[PDB]
DNA sequence: TGCACAGGATGTATATATCTGACACGTGCCTGGAGAC
């Protein structure tokens, strides 16, 4: 019916009008004083005044860091952005890695215009164009003008086209009978499809039949339209969407990442402010979330250091599970949780803690009751048991061979044959590693 | 991309039954009457009709006397 | 095609209750990693759950390609199996990244469900009109069957179909409308003026009678990565086969979810998950595991196969050894598999499906021997010296291989040990670490 | 214009000196460090002259101790159409570029070109626009009504006008600009009739304006170069500049200058994190220093006798001594509790928020027992719990409860080290489960 | 006024018609041997005769050897070329490093073009193409303050007139021997024909129509090199948007400077050209790998390569891209048997009060005599350099107080307020946390 | 004796449905304004 993928039981950090956290809602268990600190940075994000603050998530393996980031992300809702990373992803081949990380940056930015079109639109009746006096002259083209009559419901309008609108028309290759729409701030024409005043069972195209337009033809409409600065930057960096021989040329050629120097990233600031100040921009800045943030080496944390000290830049979350690690692209340095002591300096380190055995059984009830299988008690006890002894996420993944078993013997409840059986055909790592040691050809 | 049709029928789960229940309707060959309560979704349901080009005259409070 | 190595195996040999027979199919023995392998095929097929990793272990000639080759051949059609090496990931195009990305989503399929018309009649006139340089093309056409006859109008990729195997005006073609395929079956007419300058020589048929317009669903499988290249650019559809896809924004990736997440919503498409295999995973960066750790938690990832023969070695990237080469934090949140080693019963069973798979008819006293010397020596070599024997089975012109020709093969061609105690006896003849040789042999 | 939520270095507006470059001792945003601001306002006065080029100036002191902020102050206080460019340490290593590359395109930012042009401008209001046209429009007769508060003209309209107005399509109630030699009109929009909104112009129609252009010589290197347009400005991909077009453009301004056409002004190239640089870097560095076109360049570390990237050997501050010979060293000092509460007070005035007295004296204490940035850092989330429980002052519980919640360095390095076997040590070692 | 950066006190090596060095002379204190043998290599510079020698100028840090290549530059003259480099600058990652030295090699020798400039410009008063739909000429009348000219015209600049979009009354600009026609704008006599018009309206032309000079040309080989070898194709005089495709730098093949060496010798020998080679200046000779070291060894042994000059600190270091391999100054021994070597000396404390008081007459500062011993004590303590970058902090401290001669107050508080690397060094020894 | 809480009563809010109600547009015609002397 659904599908589940390590996650999805979670749908918020679960406090109440108070900030203090309930011991089981919202999917959560556990975790008191990491989702009170989370819900303090939720408001703290939602209040929209700061630029560049950054916390840590520092724990050890599975004990709900992304989970907390995921429930942050469930807690703002969809209006706001939120760009999640790996550690892994900012190595490129096509660009450095500082550029990418300031590309990351500008994504979490978003913005909100209220944005005015100029629309004709109608159904072409007449397609009449006139020719030049010189059509081999060398300069200018073939066409001087082509008159369009379009009609819409009760009106009806005659235009003399632009050659260069002309090209646009034609590529879009209308004929008369076409319902077409031609966006004025732009030149951009799209051709919706024939019209149903004529018959239908008599194409071969498989084309879509539409009936007139209505309102008048000329028209002015508003859009409210969803728009980070970082599309602002690659729209203005690869030109696409006029109607010159740049903007051709722009959608044909392979797309690139390519440096883009801070003097766009300055105009694109100035005519955002613009709109701000006109009163048809709103800004919602973002978060901007990086997981395995071990991964990175000494250059990219020296950027950051800089990069978290704009004007602009969003909230920064990051996760680590290393103790004492020496920094990669270093030598000697040695760091808690991988991260140099000038950006520690910065952060705001949220601590996380292991769970127990009661925890451990409530989250395997918790995930049994997501995944829509029905266990008994004492199964449920030697899970929470084995959960204890090896994993939590060995539990955890022990459920569906469990319920395909149960199911192979025509049952739906699960019981502890089952549960001896997934742990005879399936393994673990520390019994794999003692196999490993008593081995005889690197097995 | 202009607004579709399909999604015109697919975000109202009354009109997307009631398009199933329309489907086996015609299929066997019938005459079918729906009451309403509101102007628009009379409206739309004419754009409906048009869409699946099916033969309709509608009868309302906007309707003159003769036609009735 | 050819034989290959793992060409014998046709599926998982399982019963209903999933307990593996003991020869079937091509597999024999190794129950415990059978019976697994067919709770995880039982688990791809119920579709529910995503981002599984399943590691299979152990010694090197155990059977875990086997293990995975059986798995993908009871997946059957219609559901992607991804199977790539480890070293495919370094490129100098893409990133690791990126290329971990596609590798996860080439193995999610899209069914998507069309309605075409289908159109079957004999042609009786095409009227073509072009322009002077011929690019803008339109015209009518006029088809008919025993009882209708109608007039359609022709756009630009009929007429390019139609200008291509070229019909002549009663000829019986047949139209898919939502493919825009033109096949010509046959001509009815048998006219007898014809031009002397092409064939025409198509096969007689009849003229279709009945209806002439045929109403019908049609289904086809899409990966997303193809959707994902498709939308990328202009020209993705070269790029599916050029390979040229560089880099691909996540801007087109979530636009395509939500695009995947409205057709399954409104009932047009169904997401079908597949098995991404990655052989030889020991051959993968630190960075690469990293990026494994979390994108094995979304909610579009396939079931990822996992397969590997180290013991506790060193991890790439890094400056530790760690078990199966693999960091912990990738070893919490995979379920692993252990393959065992096999018995001469075992190995004699694996000589005789090879022997049969190759049209070789072996003697029982050299199968005994071929036994023997997989014993000794590894599976392997034994599996590989059946042809060389077949070889010089009718170098000597007989169909059957003797107790003689496999001790010649076992003469010719040498294991890894014999090898090994060559070198080391006569080391000075050899190129060692230092550089070092002696070529004179005086 | 210049939109900006707040920054970590929002309050400084410039270096707090008087006449005879003494410093205040709290003025503009910045407390203590006398003598770096007083060294700072000579290098100003020094930028301000711009009769020497080349001078390599080092500020170097413990983490966070005003070095970022001393630059900014400078920066604030150097003023518009001066150029400034600020870089870090780690963003010359391009995969399309040299590094010595990057670097001469960093260093030829920060000199400009002064060039003051007039121009002539038509600006009004349109009263009425009457267009006459033939059927073949083969001619076209025009009268444009235009006027302001003071005068009031008729003019006649050529073809190429009327064509120039009928596209950006123009009515009455108008206010345009006119632009003669190159055709371009401008709508600014509509004036005050209500029957977006802008006052109606005043005086003469035909005004002269003379505009002051600054043009940095990195953007004429890019233009003069002809395998890139000027769109390489934008999108990036200059790729190599050679040096032939660098001496045409250093002779040309060298010609403009002597026939007055030209000004020269000299800027700042501040590089933050100067450690990170390369060997190779400091050589380029060190014969970059010696021309003409070179402007005066101020590096910050915090490095004490660090490995030199690059080489095998420790160098004091990673600098090595042949660029620590061309420079002169500004050396930035720790601050008292006064100065930690002062710099408290003006973080906690710029993000309005409201202490009470004993908050700050916490905060002050546990700034001069950690860090200053983590006091900094507390306020704003001390805020959110002050407006939790509906309150505005944030009182000392408020702050206790932040110091509760968000951990510093040097507790989680204890909670780490008590706690090893839970984390991912150097060696891959780790331990999940909880019992045995 | 005037900008002084580190520099531009050296006017040349001062020496006399004898080639012996005077103390002071050219803004050069000391040094005598050094200037004798820079001055030896300029006249064998001068003499044009030989190809590919390299001399190598080495000593201590800041003594002098930046100086003296900018004062053999200054000797030789605006018209010999000199191509400046740092050794950093061959790691290019467009290209590989071999072909970016023999570019700069090649960026070394120039040549001298005699060229003569022919210019038409006035108003348009008569424009009558005539044919034989093929135009056969057009005859053009300029007109300008001084009088009218009628010229004939070939019908490839009457393409590139209508190129232009000229009409009768336009100021034009036709230049003869190239052929490039440049519109200036319509005159001033047709200003009045509408109230509001697009064209700009300039005036006539004072001087004559017809204008001749003569110019001198100097190019290098290197610009031969990349015109001949453009990836793309031609470009057009006037683009202010680049091209779709971006060109790179690419392997100029060996065949095609062969091409360009037989063009440019075909042209000496008819008196067209002068072959004028020059000096290659590479500072900082050690940041070279090997592999640039050994193809260094083969461009110096060609037939057109010019004097090379460079220079090092380093005393026995290890080369480069090696691991066991020791020679001095950086330079493999290989190369060091291929060049002769300048030695440069220190100073002692009078020179380097001199130089200290002929920076303080080129900056235009006013020291006291009291003040400029305790600047020499300085510099002799600490570093030539520190007491050279610190006398404008000085003249602007000075300033402050309304004084225009420097007290040795003001070196004091510029001692206290900026510091050189041994005091830095002694603060970060005897520090807890970073500094 | 006063006050607070709970229950009932009533207003209302916003899209309807009928349903008029007074306005703006598509055809004749004839005679008077326009051309010519
Ligand atoms: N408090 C909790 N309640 C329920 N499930 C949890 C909780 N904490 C962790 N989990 C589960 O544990 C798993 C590991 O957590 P996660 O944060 O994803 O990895 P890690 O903790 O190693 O960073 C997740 O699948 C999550 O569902
Ligand atoms: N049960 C089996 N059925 C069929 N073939 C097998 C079996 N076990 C092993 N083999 C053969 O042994 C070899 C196994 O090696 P491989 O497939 O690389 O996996 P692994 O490396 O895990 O052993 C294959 O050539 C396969 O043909
Ligand atoms: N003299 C000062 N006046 C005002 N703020 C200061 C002063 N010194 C330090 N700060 C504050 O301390 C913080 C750290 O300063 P900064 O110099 O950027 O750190 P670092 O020394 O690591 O570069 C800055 O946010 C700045 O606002
Ligand atoms: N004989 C001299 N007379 C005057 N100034 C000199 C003399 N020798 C050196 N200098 C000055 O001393 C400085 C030494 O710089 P430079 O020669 O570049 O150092 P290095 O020799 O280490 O490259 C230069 O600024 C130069 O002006």
């Amino acid at each position: 019916v659904t599908r589940t993928a390590a996650h999805t039981h979670i749908k918020g950090l679960g406090l109440d009008e108070s900030g203090v956290a309930k011991r089981v809602e919202g999917g959560f268990v556990g975790q008191i004083e990491a989702r009170e600190a989370c819900g303090v940075i939720v408001d703290l994000i939602k209040a929209k005044k700061m630029s560049g603050r950054a916390i840590l998530l520092a724990g050890g393996p599975s004990t709900g860091k992304t989970a907390l980031a995921l429930a942050i992300s469930q807690e703002l809702g969809p209006k706001v952005p939120f760009c999640p990373l790996v550690g892994s992803e900012l190595y490129s081949v096509e660009v450095k890695k500082t550029e990418t990380l300031m590309e990351n940056f500008r994504r979490a930015i978003g913005l909100r215009i209220k944005e005015t079109k100029e629309v004709y639109e109608g159904e072409v009746t007449e397609l009449t164009p006139e020719d030049a006096e010189n059509p081999l002259g060398g300069y200018g083209k073939t066409i001087s003008h082509v008159i369009v009559g379009l009609k819409s419901a009760k009106g009806t309008k005659t235009l003399r086209l632009d050659p260069t609108i002309y090209e646009s028309i034609q590529r879009e290759k209308v004929s008369i009978g076409d319902v077409i729409y031609i966006e004025a701030n732009t030149g951009a024409v799209k051709r919706v499809g024939r019209s149903d005043a004529y018959a239908t069972e008599f194409d071969l195209e498989t084309e879509e039949y539409v009936p007139l337009p209505k309102g008048e033809v000329h028209k002015k409409k508003e859009i409210v339209q969803d728009v980070t600065l970082h599309d602002l930057d690659v729209a203005n960096a690869r030109p696409q969407g006029g109607q010159d021989v740049i903007s051709m040329m722009g959608q044909l050629l392979k797309p690139k990442k390519t440096e883009i120097t801070e003097k766009l990233r300055q105009e694109v600031n100035k005519v955002v402010a613009k709109y701000i100040d006109q009163g048809v921009a709103e800004l919602i800045p973002g978060v901007l979330f990086i997981d395995e943030v071990n991964m990175l080496d000494i250059e990219i944390f020296t950027y950051l250091n800089k990069a978290l000290e704009s004007n602009i830049a969003p909230v920064v979350v990051l996760a680590s599970n290393r103790g004492m690690t020496t920094v990669r692209g270093t030598e000697d340095v040695i760091s808690p949780h991988g991260v140099p002591p000038d950006l520690i300096d910065r952060l705001l380190i949220v601590r996380t803690l292991p769970y127990d055995k009661d925890e451990i059984r409530t989250i395997i009830e918790r995930r049994a009751t997501v995944e829509r299988l029905q266990v008994e008690s004492s199964a449920l006890d030697l899970l929470a048991t084995m959960g204890t002894e090896t994993s939590l996420r060995y539990a955890l993944q022990l459920l569906a061979p469990c319920g395909i078993l149960a199911q192979t013997s025509n049952r739906k409840e699960i019981v502890v044959n089952d549960v001896n059986e997934a742990k005879l055909l399936f393994l673990d790592a520390k019994r794999s590693t003692k196999i490993l040691e008593t081995s005889a050809n690197y097995l | 991309s202009m607004p579709s049709m399909d999604r015109f029928i697919t975000e109202s789960a009354k009109l997307r039954k009631l398009d199933e229940l329309l489907v086996k309707l015609k299929s066997e060959g019938h005459r079918v009457l729906i009451y309403f309560q509101m102007t628009k979704m009379m409206d739309l349901m004419e754009e409906y009709l048009t869409y699946r080009q099916y033969n309709h005259i509608r009868l309302d409070g906007s309707s003159k006397l003769e036609d009735r | 095609s050819l034989i290959a190595a793992h060409s014998h195996i046709t599926g998982l040999g399982l019963d209903e209750n999933l307990q593996p027979r003991p020869t079937s199919e091509g597999m024999v023995g190794q129950l415990q990693a059978r019976r697994a392998a067919g709770v995880i095929l039982k688990m791809v097929q119920n579709g529910t759950i995503a981002g599984r990793a399943v590691l299979v272990a152990g010694p090197p000639s155990t059977g875990k390609t086997a293990l995975a080759m059986g798995v993908s051949q009871s997946l059957g059609k219609d559901v992607p199996f991804t199977a790539i090496a480890g070293s495919e990931i370094f490129s100098l195009e893409l990133s690791k990244t990126e290329a971990l990305t596609q590798a996860f989503r080439k193995s999610i399929g899209i069914k998507i469900k069309e309605e075409t018309e289908l159109i079957e009649g004999e042609v009786v006139e095409i009227q073509i009109d072009r322009s002077i340089t011929g690019g803008h093309k339109q015209g009518k056409l006029t088809i008919k069957t025993t009882d209708m006859e109608t007039i359609y109008e022709l756009g630009n990729k009929m007429i390019d179909g139609l200008t291509k195997e070229k019909v002549l005006a009663g000829d019986v073609i047949s139209i898919d409308k939502a493919s825009g395929k033109i096949t010509k079956l046959g001509r009815s007419f048998a006219r007898s003026r014809d031009y002397d300058a092409m064939g025409a020589d198509t096969r007689f048929v009849q003229c279709p009678e009945g209806e002439l317009q045929k109403r019908k669903t049609v289904v086809h499988t899409v990966s997303l990565h193809e959707i994902d290249v498709i939308n990328s650019r202009t020209q993705g559809f070269l790029a599916l086969f050029t390979g040229d896809t560089g880099e691909i924004r996540s801007e087109v990736r979530d636009q395509i979810n939500t695009k995947v997440a409205e057709w399954k919503e409104e009932g047009k498409a169904e997401i079908v998950p597949g098995v991404l295999f990655i052989d030889e995973v020991h051959m993968l960066d630190i960075e690469c595991f990293s990026f494994i750790n979390r994108a094995l938690e979304d909610e579009f990832a396939p079931i990822v196969m996992m397969a590997t023969n180290r013991g506790v070695s060193k991890t790439r990237g890094t400056n530790y050894k760690s078990p199966h080469g693999l960091p912990l934090d990738l070893l919490d949140r995979s379920i692993i598999i252990t393959t065992k080693s096999y018995n001469e019963q075992e190995i004699k069973t694996i000589l005789s499906i090879r022997a049969q798979e190759e049209e070789v008819e072996l003697s029982s006293d050299a199968l005994d021997l071929l036994t023997k010397t997989g014993v000794e020596t590894s599976l392997r070599y034994s599996s590989n010296l059946i042809s060389v024997a077949q070889q010089i089975a009718m170098k000597r012109k007989n169909n059957t291989v003797e107790v003689e020709d496999v001790k010649r093969a076992y003469l010719l061609f040498l294991d890894s040990a014999r090898s090994v105690k060559y070198v080391q006896e006569n080391e000075s003849q050899y190129i060692d670490d230092q550089g070092n040789v002696q070529i004179s042999i005086a």
